[PDB]
């Protein structure tokens, strides 16, 4: 089996990989567009960073599942058992 | 003139040109709003 072994560290690369570029993509654009209203009315600030979280939980939903479908196959590795 | 009242016109002298929570949605640049404003200001004075 010593094909198998080592090329799951290409999924494990990939999965942490394609979802650490998007999350920090996802946030700079989330993030500046809540700068700019905060910059133009600072009394709402309170009120868009609640509004902020909720779109950060549905924004990582993913990456998380990911995340940790890549430490699964890392320390309990399921491919390795099907020979 | 002035009116102070129907039987007296008071003579005046009036200054034209020389004159906080939330923020306005300026289609045009705030510039060529305000220049333009303020032109219609002194209209408006020198008309009443």
């Amino acid at each position: 089996m010593e094909t198998v072994v080592g090329l799951t560290a290409i999924a494990v690369a990939l999965l942490i990989g394609l979802g650490a570029l998007g999350t920090a993509i996802g946030f700079g654009l989330l993030g500046g567009k809540f700068l700019e209203g905060a910059a133009r009315q600072p009394e709402m600030v309170p009120m868009l960073q609640v509004k902020m979280f909720i779109v950060a939980g549905l924004l990582d939903a993913v990456t998380m599942i990911g995340v940790g479908i890549a430490l699964f196959f890392t320390f309990a590795n399921p491919f390795v058992g099907q020979i | 003139n002035k009116f102070v009242n129907t039987m007296t016109q008071k003579p005046t002298v009036e200054q034209l040109i020389p004159l906080h929570h939330w923020d306005y949605l300026y289609e045009p640049d705030a510039k060529s709003l305000l220049d333009g404003l303020l032109v219609r200001y002194v209209e408006s004075q020198v008309y009443q």
